[PDB]
RNA sequence: GGAUAAGUGCUGAAAGCAUCUAAGCAUGAAGCCCCCCUCAAGAUGAGAUUUCCCAUUCCGCAAGGAAGUAAGAUCCCUGAA
RNA sequence: UUGGCACCUCGAUGUCGGCUCAUCGCAUCCUGGGGCUGUAGUCGGUCCCAAGGGUUGGGCUGUUCGCCCAUUAAAGCGGUACGCGAGCUGGGUUCAGAACGUCGUGAGACAGUUCGGUCCCUAUCCGUCGCGGGCGCAGGAAAUUUGAGAGGAGCUGUCCUUA
């Protein structure tokens, strides 16, 4: 009969650096926090995560030909609706979207898992509007 | 039998410069280059004399050791003499011209053809028909003068279009 | 081109490399060039 | 860049110091007015707005007042907004006339279709009616819907709708005559939409 | 226009040569992304800009609720592009 | 494709061809870009990359296919229940009539032929095309807009000059 949290919660503001990172490697700790399994007070249906900022999106690494060969493939629902776009393209253009994808790929799947979605906030550069919120750096266990 | 384990004098006129890392700088008369390159490598200018090494033996670093010395070779040879090539042309209405630092070609076409060498090479047109690249670089002068060739690269039946002087064109019998 | 995967050379002038992970071959007579696909 | 927007009213013919009749789309374009002029430092974009009316006040309303009573204006009832053109140039409470333009430039015009209303198949996407006799109990029809496989029917395929009320643009015509007295365009041709309805004119983008 | 396919190459070693290739550079298609046209903030990530209205009254400890309104819109009516 | 096996379906999965509607693959018919040539040129052959778009109208036959006429840049190969019958037709196959040949003692029969022969269904759900209402978007309103993102379009000849 243990606890099982709801509106007890502290939801801190974590920032990170991407200058030389692979984004897997990356992306599988901050979904992780953003679920909230980095804290004991965790409850697999309550959202217990913390806030994440993400800057220089555009400096993060690959390996091999990725760049080249990787492909994010993405269908409308027209015939022939079928759309790709290579990783480099997307890092250049927009990498935020392709971080994103990752994250959101690795994150669980429902409501829960876009509301702890929503808490995520990448950004291109070093700018990190969210001074307000007064976070801190997280850095990376891996 | 190597390459990249042999030495490069520095004969005058000469002044090499690790700027950084690897981000060498060369001058002397004809001007002056710069070439970043691979940083595993090691580099030491001794008094007149350059000596390359490398940490290891691998392919890359192998490739890379070779590579090294004969670029720098090129480097200081482009400085000291810079580097030419000459090209021939071969027809009866194929002629050259300039218009003022820029190429003007009248080949084989209902126009006539336009090159610009923006990048401090020069071009020189001794005669209608043979022309000269000369710069610094043997990569952009080597450039520049495919952009040439492939403009009217020849033909084997009749050896027509342009020719580098030193070239064995394959022939053909019309037929 | 001669695009087939049993690339060989032809004659002793004919002189097999690899280019883009590739298998091809060179010599100054063009019937003789060829690669694999 | 350029542009401007009033009224089309009709067409009719013209010669062209011949014979040659000339097809002709007849606009009147009262002088319009710049309105407000957007930036990239607020906007997030260049461009400005132009009024082509001039409404009852029984008709306006006090915030439509104020935003042009920036300038020193009555309230207009079609407002519309122009991109990529020279900024400098242009002012707020800055007039424009149809003497930008001349008898030779070419245009990219544009408008909202006609409404013809919820229409078939045929008139709506041009398709083919079946056989009329040999014993057709099919005509005037849209066709199959697809195949089995999918189990579904695939987007885009096209049926019966409210055809009209689209915004068109057509390219390269030609202006012939203007009349700045009269503040009347003379176009070369034929434009989308009624009489007594909005066409925006451009430069044309070449 | 940009990046590319096949192809063409420049420089260049591994492999004292040669080599379009591993480093590094450039070209190169009706094709890819744009340029052209249309829709598009339910893009629940719901955006931006300009302008208008004011911050009233009753309860209710507060929470909050209703009950008249402003700007404005509609019911209703004349009609059609 | 011809097939083999009998796994769903015989308390019903409608079967050839054609019409309308398209859609996908590319082993590309044309158009584009190239290599090689026993490529002089013009035309070509073959191979490679390319599926963006386009890829005819008639006679005969139920026909598919095929032959033929005349064109075209070309007159592509295939998949989608040999796409699509709650979208159409129903000429053929494949009911009952009758007939020819042939077989059978005969009743009758023939992937032999011929003539003629009922194609039902008010769309509940999903889906698709259009259209409205409600709420939301940390106050309420009128306008103009950004553009993520989506869709459309995307073909080609002939002549003159170069000559």
């Amino acid at each position: 009969t243990p606890m099982a949290n709801a509106s007890t919660i502290e939801r801190k503001w974590l920032v990170v650096d991407a200058a030389g990172k692979t984004l897997g490697r990356l992306s599988s700790e901050v979904a992780a926090i953003l679920r909230g399994k980095h804290k004991p007070t965790y409850t697999p249906h309550v959202d217990t995560g913390d806030h994440v900022i993400i800057i220089n999106a555009e400096k993060i690494e690959l390996t091999g030909k990725k760049l080249t060969d990787k492909i994010y493939y993405r269908h409308t629902q027209h015939p022939g609706g079928l759309k790709s776009r290579t990783a480099l393209e997307m890092r250049t253009n927009y990498p935020e979207k392709m971080l994103e994808l990752a994250i959101k790929g690795m994150l669980p799947k429902g409501s829960l898992g876009r509301q702890m979605f929503k808490k995520l906030n990448v950004y291109r550069g070093s700018e990190h509007p969210h001074e307000a919120q007064k976070p801190e750096v997280y850095e990376l266990r891996g | 039998s190597r390459v990249g384990k042999k030495l490069l004098e520095i004969p005058s006129d000469v002044t090499v410069t690790l700027n950084d890392n690897n981000t060498v700088a060369v001058k002397g008369p004809k001007g002056e280059l710069t070439r970043t390159f691979h940083p595993d490598m090691e580099i030491k200018v001794e008094d007149n004399v350059l000596t390359v090494a490398r940490p290891s033996d691998q392919k890359e670093h192998r490739a890379l050791h070779g590579t090294t010395r004969s670029l720098l070779g090129n480097m200081v040879e482009g400085v000291s003499k810079g580097f030419e090539r000459g090209l021939e042309l071969v027809g009866v209405g194929y002629r050259a011209s300039k218009s003022g630092n820029k190429l003007v070609l009248n080949v084989g076409y209902s126009h006539p053809v336009e090159i610009v060498p923006e990048e401090g090479i020069e071009i020189e047109v001794p005669s209608q028909t043979k022309v000269v690249v000369k710069g610094t670089d043997k990569e952009r002068v080597g450039a520049i003068a495919a952009n040439i060739r492939a403009v009217r690269s020849p033909e084997p039946y009749k050896g027509k279009g342009i020719r580098y002087e030193g070239e064995v064109v394959r022939r053909k019998e019309g037929k | 081109m001669k695009v087939r995967p049993s690339v060989k050379p032809i004659c002793e002038k004919c002189k097999v490399i690899r280019r883009k992970g590739k298998v091809m071959v060179i010599c100054e007579n063009p019937k003789h060039k060829q690669k694999q696909g | 860049t350029k542009g401007i927007l009033g009224r089309k009213i009709g067409m009719t013919q013209v010669f062209a110091e011949n014979g040659d009749l000339i097809p002709v789309t007849v606009i009147e374009a009262a002088p319009n007015v710049v309105l407000q002029k957007k930036t990239a430092e607020n906007d997030g974009y260049e461009a400005i707005q132009l009024g082509f009316d001039d409404k009852r006040e029984k008709l306006s309303n006090k915030p439509e007042k104020g935003h042009v009573a920036k300038a020193e204006t009555a309230p207009k009832r079609f407002v519309k907004e122009l991109r990529g053109v020279e900024m400098d140039a242009y002012e707020v409470g800055q007039e424009v006339k149809v003497e930008i333009f001349s008898a030779g430039e070419i245009v990219d015009v544009t408008g909202v279709s006609k409404g013809k209303g919820f229409q078939g198949a045929i008139k709506r996407h041009g398709q083919s009616r079946g056989p009329m006799s040999h014993g057709s109990r099919y005509h005037r029809r849209p066709g199959s819907m697809g195949p089995v496989d999918p189990n579904r029917v695939f987007k885009g395929k096209l049926l019966p709708g409210r055809m009209g009320g689209e915004q068109i643009t057509v390219q390269n015509l030609e202006i012939v005559k203007v009349d700045a007295e009269r503040n009347l365009l003379l176009i070369k041709g034929n434009v989308p939409g009624a009489k007594k309805s909005l066409i925006t004119v451009k430069s044309a983008v070449k």
